[PDB]
RNA sequence: AUUAGGGUUCGAUUCCGGAGAGGGAGCCUGAGAAAUAGCUACCACUUCUACGGAGGGCAGCAGGCGCGCAAAUUGCCCAAUGUCAAAACAAAACGAUGAGGCAGCGAAAAGAAAUAGAGUUGUUGUCAUUUCAAUGGGGGAUAUUUAAACCCAUCCAAUAUCGAGUAACAAUUGGAGGACAAGUCUGGUGCCAGCACCCGCGGUAAUUCCAGCUCCAAAAGCGUAUAUUAA
């Protein structure tokens, strides 16, 4: 029968490892929410891992392709926890920093970089950047 | 080797007689190859004899086998 | 002459239009199947010595 | 292109179109299993088609054949694990003898009407359609799913759905939806 | 009777060789005489110019005229008889149109009793004929 | 691919090897080319011009014109896979890459699977009623996915989230003399229209044409043509 309760987050690390080369610990993110109404947010995750492991701040967890089990009540990603932010912001790829705030803006659109480079093979000296 | 022709000069042709399996027949056909060996002026084979040949460098157009025994 | 290529489609012009008439939908996929194999095997005691018939006709002419 | 993702094909259509004999045999099943058509019985036909074709190859070689000896006891293994025989029968010959309506038993639409879950064969497959069976705690929506002996006993109400522990369904949630709202 | 012995596959392998030719089946897919005088060259379909509606009597003891049309293909510029199916359908042929042709079922013999017609209009003016034929859809311009 | 076995047949096409870059022939550079998004010439075509001249090579990607029975977007991205390179990543500080990947188009082919399920009463089964629950298609999102999107997957409160009754959210494609599953049915045409792979049907009571009804077969598929394998 039906039992009205609050939706809570159950955590589960598997295939833990640490690499010192690139300053983070990798594993396998294993999410339990039996009554949750859609999908466990990232940020939610984040925060529930930064405190089960004890890491003095939550923006050196990174988390990514995350895959709901089907039937519902289970999600599975996998996460990396960095020594320090300095490291994560050195070794995270580009995207992922971007959807967690801090990255780089976007380049140019790569056809004008073509149209560019191309139109540049003319010119000889001092006229290419103009 | 087989000995076939001896008219060149340091040269001979060998056949090489063999059956060969037609699958699908479960039987044999006969075939044969010829060669162009070079034979050194120290074995004097006649036509019939039987020999036994060794791959080396090219030496002509056709020639890549040398007589090494004669029997 | 040797024929007319005239008359091409006589009998379709000549028949008379019959409207098909509106009948209330029939079940599809599953549904369908067991309506036949009520039908078939379900609705009927099979009589041993006289054959089955699946669309027998009123009699007539 | 440069794409080596394989597939096949799982079934293969009679040889005679217009059997009486055949056709009757065929509808009996489709109705006492509950089946949408034609090819899921060809699909079994396929599938006990391909046993038999390997315990025939098996049956050729001595006894002592490693191939016999491995790949005869992996093929009784399936047969024992998904029901398709049974433990006593533990012979390559019982494999030949398996026929159509034994795999078509074990599937998970004939479970479930068997267990007592549905009232009909027909009242199984819209069930098993509409999420409300889970075969150890997981949901299956497949019909043709096939049932190990072993998870038999793990098969009951989903979680998630009004017929377990889940919330309520559409025609409720709609109503009392209707009913607040009406005021 | 046959040659047995161990030795003897040249002579079986030649033997067959030679007799394959008999058959007529076998001998039409290795020799071009075939190809060469089909109209369609080998295809399934071939795309035409209508020249003219012409009337084919139906042979003995058949009496009809089957309506058929005179078709110019475009790939080689050679005329064909092709038979024009169902009931009032060479009402949607027009001079000058574009059909397309197929085989009549028999892989260029004569199909039924029209005497010597082995192809039959399936589209003209690039929508179907028989699609025309049920009203399914209408004949452009 | 098809095959009890033996065989028959296809293999332009993903990997390996070869060959070519409109046609031919030469050649430089270089470890490696007889290179062609390198050069030279000729033959075919062909573009710009101020008429002196100067150019061009999609059997790379996309896209045009033709050709035909016959085959998609002048899209997004270097996130993955790799290559090159003076090159880890990061820090004023982001290498290129139509190779490749991702989407669009796509009933080639392949897998799974809806179009309903339980009853009540009236008339063992059907039918008229009559309720009852369920669920997707679909519409949405704290979001998830993704390089970014889009598909899946999750959910319709966790305090708090849209929705079937003609469930109109309405299944088709071919057939009903024989081969070959299914009508002595009812109208209409009279060897005409037409059907018919073959045998045949139609010349006034058509089991075969054109139709309505009913029924059969396969079913989100189903006919037809041409090849090919079995037969
Ligand atoms: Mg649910
Ligand atoms: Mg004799
Ligand atoms: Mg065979
Ligand atoms: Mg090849
Ligand atoms: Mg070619
Ligand atoms: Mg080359
Ligand atoms: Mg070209
Ligand atoms: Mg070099
Ligand atoms: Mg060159
Ligand atoms: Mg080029
Ligand atoms: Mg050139
Ligand atoms: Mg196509
Ligand atoms: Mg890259
Ligand atoms: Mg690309
Ligand atoms: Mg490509
Ligand atoms: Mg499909
Ligand atoms: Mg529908
Ligand atoms: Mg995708
Ligand atoms: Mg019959
Ligand atoms: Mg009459
Ligand atoms: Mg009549
Ligand atoms: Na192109
Ligand atoms: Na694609
Ligand atoms: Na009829």
């Amino acid at each position: 029968v039906f039992q009205k309760k609050k939706a809570e987050v159950c955590i589960r690390t598997s295939q833990f490892k640490v690499n010192k080369l690139l300053n983070r610990k990798q594993f396998i993110v294993e999410v339990n929410h039996p009554h949750w109404c859609g999908t466990v947010p990232t940020q939610l995750i984040r925060k529930k891992l930064a405190t089960l492991y004890k890491v003095p701040d939550a923006s050196q967890v990174s988390l990514f392709g995350f895959k709901t089990k089907f039937g519902g009540g289970k999600t599975t990603g996998f996460g990396l926890i960095y020594d320090d932010l300095a490291s994560l912001k050195r070794f995270e790829p580009n995207y992922r920093k971007t959807r967690m705030g801090f990255g780089k803006a976007r380049l140019p659109a790569r056809k004008s970089v073509k149209e560019r480079r191309n139109r540049n093979k003319k010119l000889r000296g001092k006229a290419k950047g103009k | 080797g087989v000995v076939h022709s001896t008219k060149m000069h340091r040269t001979i042709i060998i056949r090489r007689n063999y059956l060969h399996f037609i699958k699908k027949y479960q039987r044999y056909q006969k075939r044969h190859k010829s060669l162009a060996v070079h034979c050194s002026p120290a074995f004097d084979p006649k036509q019939g004899d039987e020999v036994v040949i060794g791959q080396c460098r090219p030496l002509s157009k056709t020639i890549r086998y040398n007589v090494l025994e004669v029997v | 002459i040797h024929g007319s290529l005239a008359r091409a489609g006589k009998v379709k012009n000549q028949t008379p239009k019959v409207a098909k008439q509106e009948k209330p939908k029939q079940p599809r996929g599953r549904a369908l199947k067991r309506l036949k194999y009520t039908r078939r095997f379900l609705s009927k005691t099979v009589k041993p010595g006289e054959k089955v018939h699946m669309n027998k006709q009123p009699p007539g002419k | 292109m440069r794409n080596y993702n394989n597939f096949n094909r799982v079934w293969k259509a009679p040889r005679r179109p217009f059997e009486k004999e055949r056709l009757d045999r065929e509808m009996k099943l489709c109705g006492q299993y509950g089946l949408r058509c034609k090819r899921e019985i060809w699909r079994v036909n396929m599938t006990l088609s391909k046993m038999r074709r390997t315990a025939r190859l098996l049956l050729t070689l001595p006894e002592n054949h490693p191939r016999r000896l491995l790949e005869g006891s992996a093929i009784m293994r399936r047969c024992h694990e998904y029901g398709f025989l049974d433990e006593e029968k533990d012979k390559l010959d019982y494999v030949l003898s398996l026929t159509v309506p034994d795999i078509l038993e074990r599937r998970l639409q004939t479970i479930v009407f068997k267990a007592g879950l549905a009232k009909s064969v027909h009242h199984a497959r819209v069930l098993i359609q509409q999420r409300h069976i889970a075969v150890a705690k997981q949901i299956v929506t497949i019909p043709s799913f096939i049932v190990r002996v072993s998870s038999e006993r793990h098969i009951a109400f989903a979680d998630a759905s009004p017929f377990g522990n889940g919330r309520t369904g559409r025609v409720k949630r709609v109503r009392a939806k209707a009913a607040k709202r009406h005021a | 009777t046959k040659t047995n012995g161990q030795n003897a596959a040249r002579k079986l392998v030649r033997l067959r060789c030679r007799n394959r030719w008999a058959d007529k089946g076998w001998k039409r897919a290795h020799t071009f005489s075939a190809r060469k005088a089909n109209p369609f060259g080998g295809s399934s379909h071939a795309k035409g110019i209508v020249l003219e509606k012409i009337g084919v009597g139906a042979k003995q003891p058949n009496s009809a005229i089957r309506k058929c049309v005179r078709v110019q293909l475009i790939k080689n510029d050679k005329k064909i008889i092709a038979f024009v199916p169902n009931d009032g359908c060479l009402h949607f042929i027009e001079e000058n149109d574009e059909v397309l042709v197929s085989g009549f079922g028999r892989s260029g013999h004569a199909v039924g009793d029209i005497p010597g017609v082995r192809f039959k209009i399936v589209k003209v003016s690039n929508v179907g004929l028989y699609a025309l034929y049920r009203q399914k859809k209408e004949k452009p311009r």
